[PDB]
Parts: C-alpha cells; sequence; structure tokens
C-alpha cells in the first residue's frame, strides 16, 4: 500500500494502545474510590497501575508526536480546533501525574485525600472528553478552505447528541477495562470487592457504548461498519461475561478487543479522510492533502519500524516483571 | 493584548515551568546512578542512604517533570497550528523519535526503578536507573535537535505546493551544528543543577549532623556532588564557548542583542517591512543572568573545597555561614538554566523558525523562514486567556508542593537503615519520608 495509507494503520495503532493501556488506567483510577472504600483498598488498587502507567502515557505522547509527524495538517486542525476540550484533558492530566507519583512521599491523610481528588479529576476527565474529541472528528468540524478550523464558533457546535454520547461510551468503556484489569492485577478482597461492582460498570457500558458504537458505524461509517460495531459490543457482552465466570485474564482481553474494535471503527469509518468538513466551502482533510512528504514518511517508517518493536518488548517484559498478583494489608 | 502574545506568554510560562524541573532530571538521575552503583560495588552503607535520600529526591523531581512535559507536545498544534503546519514535515520527526525512544525508555525503567527492587536482580535495577539517565540525555538531544531546527533550519526544502518546508536530510537535520553544541550545554547544565543541589545539602547536613555512622553519607555524597558541579562546570565552559562561535554565524541578532541597527535594516530589506529584533532588555540580563548565577554555584563548590579539605569540619559562625551558603546556592542553577533558555528563545524572535542565512541565495530553500505572527493558531483570546490562567496557576501549586516536599524530605535526613530491609519493604528507591506524616514529629 501507500505509506499514507500505512502511517494512517500506524496513528490507529498508536491510539489504539494509548486507549488500551491508558483505558484500565483511567478505569483503576476510577474505581479506586468507588471499589476501595479504605485505605488500604484504594492504595492496593492505585498501586496495580504504579509501575506501569507512565509508560502508558508516553503511548499519548507518541500518537501526538507521530500524528504531528505524519500527519501536521491532521494534528493542527485537530488540536486548534478542539482546544478547550484539551486543556481540560491536559489539565486532568496534569493533576493525575502528581496525584500518582506523588501519592507515597507522605504517609499522612490529608495528603492521601488530595492525592485521590488528583487521581479522581484525571481519571474522569480524559475519557469523557477523549470520547468527544473522537466523536466530533467522526461527526465532522467546521473546515475552511484553508484547513483551519474557527474553535469558537465550533465549541457550541461540539456540544451535541452524538459527542456527549461518546464521551460516556468512552468513559464507560475504560470504566469496564480498568474493572477488568484490577480482576487481573489484584487478589484478596479488594478483587471480591471489585466483582461486586462489576454489574453497575458492565450495565453502563453496554447501555451507552453499544448505542454509540452502533450509531457511528451506520451514520459515519462503511457497509462493514455495523460488523465492527457487532464485534465491540460482542467483546464487552464477553468481558463482562467472563468476570462474571472468573476468566480475569480472557476478561481483561476480551475488554482490549472492545477498546481496540471502538479505536478501529473510529479510525476506519474515518479512512480516507483524517477530517471530515462540515463546511460546504471548506475541504474536508484525508490522508493525502493532510500528510508529510515522502522522504518524511519514508525516514519515519524506518525508524518506527526499527524501535516501535523493541519498545513493545520491552514494555511487555516489564509489564511481566510485574505481573505477580498484589493484596490488601488488614 | 491580542492572542499572539498571549500563546506567546502561555507558551513561555509553561516550558519555563517544565526547564524548571527538568534539569534536576538531567543531572541527578546519572548522580542517583552513579550513588547505586558505588554501593553495589564498593558495598558501603553510606553510598545505600545517599541512593535513597537522592534518589527521594530525584523521584520527585522527575513526577512534575513528566506533566509540563505533557503539556508542551499538544500545546505546539493547539496553538501555533500555521507553525505547527509549516514545519510538522521536518519538525516532527525529531519529536516522534524522542517519545519513541527516550520517553519510553525513562518511563518505563524508571518504573522498574521506583518498584522493581526485589522483583529483578540489583546490578538489573542499577541498569534501569542508568538507562533512565542515559534516556533523559536522549530526550534532551531529540528535543534540542527540534529547536536547533527552528533556529537553524537544515536538512529542509520549501515546497510551493503545499507552501510548506518539508524534509529532505534526515543526517544534516540530527547532526546540525546547532543541535550539536546545544545538547552538551543542556547536558551540563542539568549536571551543574543537580550537582550543585547534592553539594549544598550534603554540606548543609555535614554542619547539622555536626551540631547534632548514621551521618556518615554526607561526606562522599558532598564530593559526589564536587566532583560533579566542577566537571559540569568546565564542559559548561567549553560548550557554551562553542555555541557562541555558532551563534556568531547562524543568528547575529541575538548576539547583537547580548550591530542591532545594521542587521534590522538588512532583516527589513530581505524579508519586507516590520520590526525584526528581540527584546534587547530580556536578552541582555537573561545572558547575564545564565552566566552570574553559574559564578555562584562555583563560588559555593569553591568554599566547600576550603572548608571540607582533609576531613575538617567548621564548628564557629563559619559553619552557619556556609549551611546558609549551601542553601542560597541550591537555586542558583535552576535560574541560570531558565536565563538561558529564555535567552535563546527570546532573541530567537520574531521567528518561530529562523532565516538560515547560508540559505539565503538558495531559491528552493529561501522560504523556510516563518515570524511568530504568521505562526499561531487564530483563536478568541478568552480561551487562549482561560488556559493561561489555569495552567499558570496549576503550575504554581505544583511548584509550591513540589519545594515543600523536597524540603521535608531533606529535613528528614538521611535513613537510619544502610542496607534495605524486607520489613518495612525499603530500598535504593524507597522515599524518605513516605512512613512519616506531613510535619514530621522530630
Ligand atoms: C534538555 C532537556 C529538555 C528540553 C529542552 C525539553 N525537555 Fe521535555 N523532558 C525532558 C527533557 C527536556 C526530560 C528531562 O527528559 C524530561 C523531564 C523529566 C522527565 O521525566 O523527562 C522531559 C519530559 C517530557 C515529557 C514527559 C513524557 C514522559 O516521559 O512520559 C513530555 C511530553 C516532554 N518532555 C515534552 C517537551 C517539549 C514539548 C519540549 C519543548 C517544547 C521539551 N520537552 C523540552
Ligand atoms: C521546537 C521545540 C521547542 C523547544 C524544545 C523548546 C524549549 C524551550 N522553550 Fe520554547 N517555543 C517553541 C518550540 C520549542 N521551545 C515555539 C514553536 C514557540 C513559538 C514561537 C514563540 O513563541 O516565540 C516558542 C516560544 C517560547 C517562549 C516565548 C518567547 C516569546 O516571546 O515568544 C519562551 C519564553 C520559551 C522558553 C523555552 C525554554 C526555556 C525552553 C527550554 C525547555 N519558548
Ligand atoms: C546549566 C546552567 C548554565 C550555565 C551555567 C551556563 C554557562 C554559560 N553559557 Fe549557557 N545555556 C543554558 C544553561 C547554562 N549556561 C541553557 C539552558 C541554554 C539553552 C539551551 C541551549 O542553547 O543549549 C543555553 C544557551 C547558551 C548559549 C547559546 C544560546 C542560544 O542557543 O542561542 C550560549 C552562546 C551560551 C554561553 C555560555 C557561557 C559562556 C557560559 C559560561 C558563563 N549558553
Amino acid at each position: 500500500m501507500d505509506h499514507n495509507t500505512f502511517w494512517f494503520i500506524l496513528i490507529a495503532f498508536l491510539f489504539s494502545g494509548y486507549f488500551l493501556l491508558e483505558g484500565f488506567d483511567f478505569g483503576v483510577g476510577i474505581l479506586a474510590p468507588i471499589i476501595g472504600k479504605d485505605s488500604a483498598a484504594r492504595n492496593t488498587v492505585i498501586r496495580t497501575i504504579g509501575p506501569v502507567w507512565d509508560g502508558n502515557e508516553v503511548w499519548l505522547i507518541v500518537a501526538g508526536g507521530a500524528l504531528f509527524a505524519a500527519f501536521p495538517e491532521w494534528y493542527a486542525t485537530m488540536f486548534s480546533g478542539m482546544y478547550l476540550p484539551l486543556f481540560l484533558v491536559l489539565v486532568s492530566l496534569i493533576i493525575r501525574v502528581v496525584g500518582l507519583e506523588w501519592r507515597k512521599k507522605v504517609d499522612d491523610p490529608r495528603w492521601q485525600k488530595w492525592s485521590d481528588r488528583a487521581i479522581f479529576i484525571g481519571s474522569w476527565t480524559p475519557p469523557l472528553m477523549w470520547g468527544f474529541i473522537f466523536a466530533n472528528i467522526l461527526r465532522g468540524m467546521p473546515i475552511k478552505a484553508d484547513h483551519t478550523i474557527d474553535a469558537a464558533a465550533a465549541l457550541p457546535g461540539m456540544v451535541n447528541v452524538f459527542a456527549i454520547l461518546g464521551a460516556l461510551a468512552f468513559t464507560a468503556l475504560f470504566a469496564l477495562h480498568g474493572l477488568a484489569f484490577i480482576r487481573l492485577k489484584t487478589a484478596g478482597r479488594v478483587r471480591t470487592d471489585a466483582a461486586k461492582a462489576a454489574p453497575g460498570v458492565a450495565l453502563l457500558a453496554a447501555v451507552t457504548g453499544g448505542p454509540f458504537v452502533l450509531w457511528a458505524a451506520i451514520a459515519y461509517g462503511r457497509s462493514w461498519s455495523w460488523i465492527l460495531a457487532v464485534l465491540i459490543i460482542a467483546a464487552v457482552l464477553g468481558g463482562a461475561f467472563a468476570l462474571i465466570k472468573d476468566r480475569d485474564g480472557l476478561s481483561f482481553l476480551s475488554t482490549s478487543v472492545a477498546v481496540i474494535g471502538v479505536v478501529a471503527l473510529l479510525f476506519s469509518s474515518l479512512f480516507p479522510n483524517v477530517m471530515p468538513t462540515t463546511l460546504a466551502d471548506g475541504v474536508s482533510l484525508d490522508i493525502w492533502n493532510a500528510s508529510a512528504s515522502h522522504y518524511a514518511l519514508t525516514i519515519l517508517t524506518w525508524t518506527a519500524a526499527v524501535i516501535a518493536p523493541l519498545v513493545v518488548l520491552y514494555q511487555g517484559w516489564t509489564y511481566w516483571v510485574f505481573r505477580k498478583r498484589l493484596h490488601a494489608e488488614p | 493584548m491580542d492572542v499572539v502574545d498571549i500563546a506567546r506568554w502561555q507558551f513561555g510560562i509553561t516550558t519555563v515551568y517544565h526547564f524548571i524541573f527538568v534539569p534536576l532530571t538531567i543531572g541527578l538521575a546519572p548522580l542517583v546512578a552513579i550513588m547505586q552503583t558505588f554501593w553495589q560495588v564498593t558495598g558501603k552503607e553510606h553510598w545505600y542512604r545517599a541512593t535513597r535520600f537522592f534518589g527521594t529526591v530525584l523521584l520527585i523531581n522527575f513526577a512534575v517533570g513528566v506533566a509540563t512535559g505533557i503539556v508542551q507536545e499538544f500545546q505546539f498544534g493547539m496553538n501555533w497550528s500555521e507553525y505547527s503546519r509549516f514545519v510538522g514535515d521536518v519538525f516532527g520527526g525529531p519529536l516522534a523519535l524522542e517519545g519513541l525512544i527516550a520517553f519510553f525508555l525513562e518511563s518505563v525503567f524508571l518504573g522498574l526503578w521506583i518498584f522493581g527492587w526485589g522483583k529483578i536482580p540489583g546490578w538489573l535495577h542499577t541498569a534501569s536507573i542508568w538507562i533512565v539517565a542515559i534516556a533523559t540525555n536522549i530526550s534532551a538531544y531529540f528535543i534540542i535537535v527540534a529547536n536547533s531546527f527552528m533556529q537553524h533550519p537544515v536538512g529542509a526544502e520549501y515546497n510551493p505546493e503545499t507552501g510548506r518546508a518539508e524534509l529532505t536530510d534526515f543526517w544534516a537535520l540530527l547532526t546540525n551544528s546547532t543541535a550539536l553544541a546545544a545538547f552538551p550545554h543542556a547536558v551540563a547544565g542539568g549536571f551543574l543543577t543537580a550537582g550543585t543541589f547534592v553539594l549544598g545539602i550534603s554540606g548543609w547536613w555535614i554542619i547539622r549532623a555536626h551540631r547534632q555512622s548514621k551521618h556518615s553519607m554526607h561526606r562522599p555524597a558532598l564530593w559526589v556532588g564536587w566532583w560533579t558541579t566542577v566537571v559540569s562546570s568546565v564542559a559548561l565552559f567549553i560548550t557554551g564557548d562553542t555555541q557562541a562561535k555558532l551563534m556568531f554565524v547562524q543568528q547575529p541578532m541575538k548576539m547583537a542583542s547580548a550591530g542591532v541597527n545594521q542587521l534590522q535594516a538588512a532583516a527589513e530589506q530581505a524579508y519586507g517591512p516590520g520590526n525584526y529584533s528581540p527584546n534587547l532588555f530580556v536578552t541582555y540580563w537573561s545572558f547575564r543572568a545564565m552566566i552570574g548565577l553559574m559564578l555562584g554555584s562555583l563560588a559555593i563548590a569553591a568554599i566547600a573545597w576550603l572548608l571540607l579539605r582533609k576531613k575538617r569540619t567548621p564548628t564557629g559562625k563559619i559553619a552557619r555561614l556556609f549551611q546558609i551558603g549551601s542553601l542560597i546556592a541550591i537555586p542558583f542553577p535552576f535560574l541560570a538554566n531558565s536565563a538561558g533558555w529564555i535567552f535563546t528563545e527570546m532573541g530567537r524572535q520574531p521567528w518561530v523558525v529562523h532565516p538560515n542565512p547560508e540559505s539565503a541565495g538558495d531559491a528552493r530553500t529561501e522560504m523556510i523562514r516563518m515570524t511568530v505572527d504568521m505562526g499561531v493558531s487564530d483563536h478568541a483570546p478568552w480561551q487562549v486567556w482561560l488556559t493561561l490562567i489555569g495552567f499558570t496557576i496549576l503550575y504554581l501549586i505544583l511548584f509550591v508542593v513540589w519545594v515543600w516536599l523536597i524540603r521535608r524530605a531533606v529535613l528528614i535526613g538521611p535513613p537510619e537503615e544502610g542496607a534495605p530491609s524486607v520489613e518495612a519493604k525499603t530500598g535504593p528507591a524507597t522515599p524518605i519520608g513516605s512512613d512519616m506524616p506531613m510535619t514530621p514529629l522530630q
């Protein structure tokens, strides 16, 4: 295939790795004060993602950088049009960074409660606002002839039913993903508490993502987009089901398939376009008018093919080192 | 005030906050790795205590360094879309490589260092901290390659069809003389920061312990910091001299601000009418500040050597003056790094991508220039005001908590233990105050 198609697929892969790894991250963060109900339990829940959340954050960093290098026009238009939503994502991410890293610098209840507030904000805002952003990307934006979005007139238009439903769907999906992750990476009473809170998280995922995934597949997708949406819904159901059957390995795998399917749907229903225009006079961005040079794509392809597999290898080795399930002291 | 200057202020504030914390990481990850290697090979307990103490400081600094970093990468396209379009072909490659190699290495292996003490062999733990140090240096290199393309664009050709500078020589971009000169200098700046910090804290604690085995870690750590400070000062002098020679040729307007009228005339008669000079005051005082604060670090190093020779320890009012001098000298390299980068970015003005002087004749590369007014994403000013205020307040809170938390860790002092203990689950990465209230009782 062309290099443009290859780098569209690579950006989709980077965003899927992000939304997958940072997805359980946000699920663990959201469900820490919901499942914990206790300092010992909440600390173990946060400790599940402690050693590996920085790498998950990096995946986002690389998604942004590679979308800047492969598709500069896409990077500029998406990030300038969606200014304030991205600002909210970034503020919550900063607050989560400090809330997670500084959590153990002080052994005091006031410090821990402020850390919990930081973790709450940084685990709730990013899923919501990423769903908002990506639903608006798929629906379309007021893109002009110069590939520029006003972002002040476009902001009220962004607040629509499809974007709100996407936000809720992303939050529910990442909550289910983090729940399956907690089931996989904990032992003792914390795991049982996660099982106790499984029904509510599942129901919300099934009732919000399903409508959203089907709507996005049908209205703005292709003829097989409904097939992909059915796969996503079935993956969510299997993940919720495998959790009940104590298949915490298979539950996390199924919710993983669900998240990657959501990303694959959002990008395949977008391809070949990269930024659908809502203005008739304006021009939509695709993998050709919004792209880097062939030489730049060649250099990027070489470096990415050489380095990214090694990154995945040693990150997986780290996840293997920290494979042992955590326990909660009384 | 219009959106351009608000966006400039936001970028400046956010990334000045970021490089408040970057140099300490750049210098201290290597120093912590060195201290832990010493503990591994020599076996002495005081090296383990030094590892724990300065690794506590390192982890606090690394935390605030990551968040400010996150905003900078996105801020690029959020606030400077036209810039992000003109250069993303050639500028975005170094950013992608930085994230893919250096950020992944440092994040993954610092997670291992913080959490995987007994889960891996101790030599592999020291390898993890060494990898984090090397990865921080690599990230410095790739970021500096990107900024040096901004300062001195090479390896790019203008494409009139896309109206955009496009990558045509990857090797010329990576081995840009501006990048190859500015990278060692930023590394030596980070090392000066960390060495000054270690030296000041260790001298303060030597005096404090004398006034009050368990504190035996201060003198070896003091000498580690002393050697780091001296070597980094020499490296800074050499690399800054190299960069001065480069800046003479590539960016005559920067040094003329550190003649300005002749260069302004040539600029307006080559790129059209308009101001083409930086802020003379800010440039002048940043450059001088980038120097005087190094003078301060050297002063503290010399005084520490004078007072602490031959295992000596001051006992009079000299001891109190030495403690005060150490604590006062600690912020000097942070301010020096900030001043140097402020000089760089303000003297870059009014260009977000500077016109390469050698590229003037070449038509196929003469259009790689861009100004700051033409590179900003057009926003309603209330949005930029909102983001600037939010970032400034959040960063002020983070910096205040950071100072408080390092002060708490330092005041707690070195760990009583000299070797990791299965009980209390402590290791070379455990923070000093991890088992103490917000205000420790003693
Ligand atoms: C000379 C060194 C240097 C310079 C000039 C910069 N940085 Fe930086 N950055 C680092 C050196 C560094 C680091 C030292 O490697 C940090 C700080 C602490 C850390 O963990 O990594 C880092 C972290 C860091 C992170 C966190 C990613 C992660 O580790 O998870 C991001 C997203 C950025 N930076 C982005 C930037 C951007 C967009 C810059 C310019 C506009 C920039 N940095 C200037
Ligand atoms: C390339 C990459 C990069 C980098 C690395 C950097 C790094 C840095 N930086 Fe930068 N910037 C940039 C890119 C960049 N940058 C840009 C693009 C801009 C836009 C233009 C202007 O604003 O100037 C800025 C801008 C800017 C500013 C503002 C100025 C004006 O006026 O405008 C400042 C202050 C700064 C500082 C800084 C620092 C300190 C540092 C160290 C860390 N900054
Ligand atoms: C660390 C601390 C420090 C120090 C000490 C120093 C010291 C010094 N220095 Fe520096 N810088 C710095 C930090 C610093 N620094 C920085 C940060 C910067 C930015 C980046 C670069 O550039 O590289 C600079 C930069 C820089 C430059 C260039 C600028 C531009 O780029 O434009 C020069 C020329 C120099 C010189 C010098 C000298 C001569 C000295 C002696 C005094 N500096």
